[PDB]
């Protein structure tokens, strides 16, 4: 029940993380759900804001998570108190830096025979029953608003990471040897929405297969990514190795489209 | 007062506690913890000690950094924050002790796996009786 957030540092990895957790413990209005303070059982820790300040992840942390699908509400909202009546997952969020984001990629690379399990207080290479960690979704989160820039440099270095990480799992679909094939479908999410910079989904869609492309002809030059014979590299053409590929948009703060989009998107996957 | 901002963050990010006096860019510490911890040029893990670095461009230009604390069973970093080569050496006595509080009050919490809060809400009380003590 692992869906993994990739992505590069300033992407709001670790802060959309922050937006999950925080979200059944405050009511609209960002009240703490739980300041009656002194119930000894069951009272949920109080939360001053539905994200906390974050600073650029350097370990993966791995987070407990429940999805409500009350019949017709699809996901219900992440922000529905739950007490069970769950499809419940591990949202794993992961470090940017292209010094770690490698240790990760290792774990998309090798199918079932890693699986996904951290060991936690660190990287390799407190409640216990019988619980899994399998991967059946992968989330990679884009800063939208930093894609703009003109810099450009934002667009290729994400890309590239993102190349990587649909490549992997490319390598993996070649894996599923270990005659048990799984599809991983993908998540593009434009975060950083709320800014009046924030590139529109379509656009991040088109750019990114666009920069992708163009990489999988640079990096041919010097695997082929995609199709054996592409015209132009598509995400559609991911779907020929069981990978559903979307790019959504949304954002962790201010007001914007929100972070449901996503969330419907992982219930939706386990 | 006045010397700027407080906080206290986990390995994986998360801020647990923060005191703002000034406006600090985030990358200041963001740039922190990516020398300190990710590329490691310089440091060494200890209490009142050297901090000091200079990020090369893995990640970003950096400043020199403060003086800072790690507790590695609760994966907690405590940065207090110079003002460029300003200073008085009292936050060195404030930040390493200043874990000394955080991790007495909450150190329980950190057991518990599932989840990223640590809800440290009544702590700027006890906060404000320290800094006062250094005046
Ligand atoms: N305005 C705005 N800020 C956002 C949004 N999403 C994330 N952020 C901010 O971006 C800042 C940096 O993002 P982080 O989540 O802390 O860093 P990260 O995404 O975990 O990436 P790493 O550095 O690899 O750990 C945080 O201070 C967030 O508050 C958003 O949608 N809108
Ligand atoms: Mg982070």
């Amino acid at each position: 029940p692992s869906v993994l957030l990739i992505g590069p540092s300033g992407a709001g990895k670790t802060a959309l993380l922050t937006l999950f957790e925080r979200g059944p413990l405050l009511n609209p209005d960002g009240t703490s759900v739980g300041a009656a303070d002194l119930k000894n059982p069951y009272r949920k820790p109080i939360v001053t804001s539905p994200v906390a300040q974050t600073h650029t992840s350097q370990v993966p942390t791995s987070v407990e998570l429940a999805v409500g699908a009350n019949e017709d509400g699809t996901p219900t909202s992440y922000k529905v108190d739950l007490d069970a009546t769950a499809r419940k997952f591990l949202l794993i969020d992961t470090p940017g830096h292209p010094k770690l984001r490698g240790t990760t990629l290792q774990h998309l690379l090798n199918p079932s025979p890693s699986l996904t399990i951290i060991p936690t207080n660190a990287p390799n290479k407190s409640h216990s029953d019988p619980y899994k960690s399998k991967l059946k979704a992968v989330i990679f989160l884009l800063d939208a608003a930093a894609l703009a820039d003109s810099d450009g440099d934002y667009l290729s270095q994400t890309a590239s990471y993102l190349y990587d990480v649909l490549l992997s799992l490319q390598k993996r679909f070649h894996s599923r040897k270990n005659r048990a094939p799984s599809s991983i479908p993908v998540l593009i999410a434009a975060n950083k929405q709320d800014l009046f910079t924030a590139v529109p989904a379509s656009l991040v869609k088109s750019r990114l297969e666009h920069e992708l492309g163009r990489i999988r002809k640079t990096r041919q030059k010097g695997g082929w990514l995609g199709a054996v014979g592409s015209k132009e590299f598509k995400f559609e053409e991911m779907m020929e190795f069981d990978m559903e590929v979307e790019v959504m948009g949304g954002n962790v703060i201010g007001d914007g489209p929100g972070a449901e989009r996503w969330w419907r998107w992982i219930g939706e996957r386990i | 007062m006045s010397l700027d901002a407080f906080e206290i963050l986990t390995t994986s990010g998360v801020v647990l506690w923060s005191r703002t006096y000034a406006p600090v860019n985030p990358s200041v510490v963001n740039d922190f913890i990516t020398d300190v911890f990710i590329e490691e040029k310089s440091a060494v893990a200890g209490s009142k000690n050297g901090g000091s670095a200079a990020s090369n461009p893995p990640y970003k230009h950096d400043q020199h950094s403060l003086r800072w604390t790690f507790v590695k069973e609760l994966g907690i970093i405590f940065v207090a924050v110079y003002r460029s080569l300003l200073h008085l050496p009292w936050v060195d006595k404030l930040v390493d002790n200043i874990r000394a509080i955080f991790v007495s009050l909450y150190s329980e919490q950190f057991k518990r796996p599932n989840t990223t809060i640590i809800e440290c809400i009544n702590f700027d009380k006890y906060f404000d009786q320290q800094l006062q003590e250094l005046e």
